[PDB]
């Protein structure tokens, strides 16, 4: 039954996957207590990606939340659908890990390994077809981003011919937490080249714009960015958690948008970011606007290496094949041509709440090494002089695991740029 | 590799918080012995320098019995 097993870790990992749980939850009609009040069968029949089904018949998401801390996870539970999860389900430390990632990769986050792989373990078992792994975090912290990738090797090494997937959230100066966000972020981005098969990069830096440039927020808060990645989440997983003439399930996704093996980080895509529904012409045309992608790279300065898209709501298949191939056949310059039909169109009936219209864009482009650059300049700027570094050596690394580190990110730009060019 | 990396890295983080703690508890243990020692002999020879001063009033006193 292709389950989906899905983990969020951290303070920003927490608060997107409970974001999304909202949303999706809505999507299939379940309420906040795990209570089914919808009116179709379009929103059950693959309700069991996400869902458990209850001894009373509830639906409870196939959810494991994580923290070496326990704020946001109150927070988590106090919030709107906070009930809906399984209690055994939570599972934190106290003492934090303070936005280092060595705390949550090496030290403070080891002690709490384990028991994240029960309740993994105790999820996984009772599978009749699992998938995958869904892991919600962010890169600059110390748990999603030290402790999240601790996780995915653990998961690779118990479960190693099942997919692993990240929602991964990438800093930046503008949105900025502590200045050691990007030694954890190269850190991190290291461990997801080697251990997983695809990574959204959501660029804290775009999100930012997308809500002052554009959504007019003048003081965005997390909660605005949220929204964004919350549809972004919801859109990216449709055609996963929806019955259509695609059967979609994580493995053949990885199949049709990996070609290179360490290639796997897509820039998503959402439009509309209202009483006027757009017109497929709309959608088409704001989806591949850089002002609508979502990890602050402009794919003008790259190549498509392929595509994924899906279009929701009740439309015009023929309009939106036609303007697919528009955009294409009017954008050459930015898709390779030695890769056939490399990109993909879907159609889902039911929209997302508040739109009749919706779209959403996968894409693997070489423009996203402009992200890893910009992460590299950040690192490299401090730690010529080891600035910062003392935090992490105390807790039992050397400079030579970030050289390495280092190393291995400036290899994967040289990756993409190599492609760009072919 | 990676997990016996992991030990390491772990393993090294406790050794140093404990060298740290070795390292201070000798340090304060010297500074005080060596404290003590120097303070003693302050007063020590202070003291000596006292009980000369004690001696030579002596002679001074058998010197004058001494003229009769
Ligand atoms: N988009 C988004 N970014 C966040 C959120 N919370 C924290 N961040 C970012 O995540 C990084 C800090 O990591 P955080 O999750 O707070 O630390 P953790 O608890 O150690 O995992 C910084 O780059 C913040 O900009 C959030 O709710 N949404
Ligand atoms: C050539 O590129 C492709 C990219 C994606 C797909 C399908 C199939 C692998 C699947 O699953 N895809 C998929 C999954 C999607 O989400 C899981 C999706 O949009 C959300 C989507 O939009 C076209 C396509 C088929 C392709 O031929
Ligand atoms: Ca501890
Ligand atoms: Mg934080």
């Amino acid at each position: 039954m292709r389950e989906i097993v899905h983990i969020q870790a951290g303070q920003c990992g927490n608060q997107i996957g409970a974001k999304f749980w909202e949303v999706i939850s809505d999507e299939h009609g379940i309420d906040p207590t795990g209570s089914y009040h919808g009116d179709s069968d379009l929103q059950l029949e693959r309700i069991n990606v996400y869902y458990n089904e209850a001894t009373g018949n509830k639906y409870v998401p196939r959810a494991i939340l994580v923290d070496l801390e326990p704020g946001t996870m109150d927070s988590v539970r106090s919030g709107p659908f906070g009930q809906i999860f399984r209690p055994d389900n939570f599972v934190f430390g106290q003492s934090g890990a303070g936005n280092n990632w060595a705390k949550g990769h090496y030290t403070e986050g080891a002690e709490l390994v384990d028991s994240v792989l029960d309740v993994v373990r105790k999820e996984s078992e009772s599978c009749d077809c699992l998938q995958g792994f869904q892991l919600t975090h962010s890169l600059g912290g110390g748990t999603g981003s030290g402790m999240g990738t601790l996780l995915i090797s653990k998961i690779r090494e118990e479960y190693p011919d099942r997919i692993m997937n990240t929602f991964s959230v990438m800093p930046s100066p503008k949105v900025s937490d502590t200045v050691v966000e990007p030694y954890n972020a190269t850190l991190s981005v290291h461990q997801l080249v080697e251990n997983t098969d695809e990574t959204y990069c959501i660029d804290n830096e775009a999100l930012y714009d997308i809500c002052f440039r554009t959504l007019k927020l003048t003081t965005p808060t997390y909660g605005d960015l949220n929204h964004l990645v919350s549809a972004t989440m919801s859109g990216v997983t449709t055609c996963l958690r929806f019955p259509g003439q695609l059967n979609a399930d994580l493995r053949k996704l990885a199949v049709n948008m990996v070609p290179f093996p360490r290639l796997h980080f897509f820039m998503p895509g959402f439009a509309p970011l209202q009483y006027r529904a757009l017109t497929v012409p709309e959608l088409t045309q704001q989806m591949f606007d850089s002002k609508n992608m979502m990890a602050a790279c402009d794919p003008r300065h790259g190549r498509y290496l392929t595509v994924a898209a899906i279009f929701r709501g009740r439309m015009s298949m023929k309009e939106v094949d036609e303007q697919m191939l528009n955009v294409q056949n009017k954008n050459s310059s930015y898709f390779v041509e030695w890769i056939p039909n490399n990109v993909k169109t879907a159609v889902c009936d039911i929209p997302p709440r508040g739109l009749k219209m919706s779209a959403t864009f996968i894409g693997n482009s070489t423009a996203i090494q402009e992200l890893f650059k910009r992460i590299s300049e950040q690192f490299t700027a401090m730690f010529r002089r080891k600035a910062f570094l003392h935090w992490y050596t105390g807790e039992g690394m050397d400079e030579m695991e970030f050289t390495e580190a280092e190393s291995n990110m400036n290899d994967l730009v040289s990756e993409y740029q190599q492609y760009q060019d072919a | 590799e990676k997990r016996e990396h992991e030990r390491e890295v772990i393993q090294k983080a406790i050794e140093e918080n404990n060298n740290f703690i070795k390292m201070a508890k000798e340090k304060l243990a010297q500074k005080m012995e060596s404290n003590k020692e120097n303070r003693e002999a302050h007063l020590a020879a202070m003291l000596e320098r006292l009980q000369e001063k004690d001696k030579h009033a002596e002679e001074v006193r058998k010197n004058k019995e001494l003229k009769e």
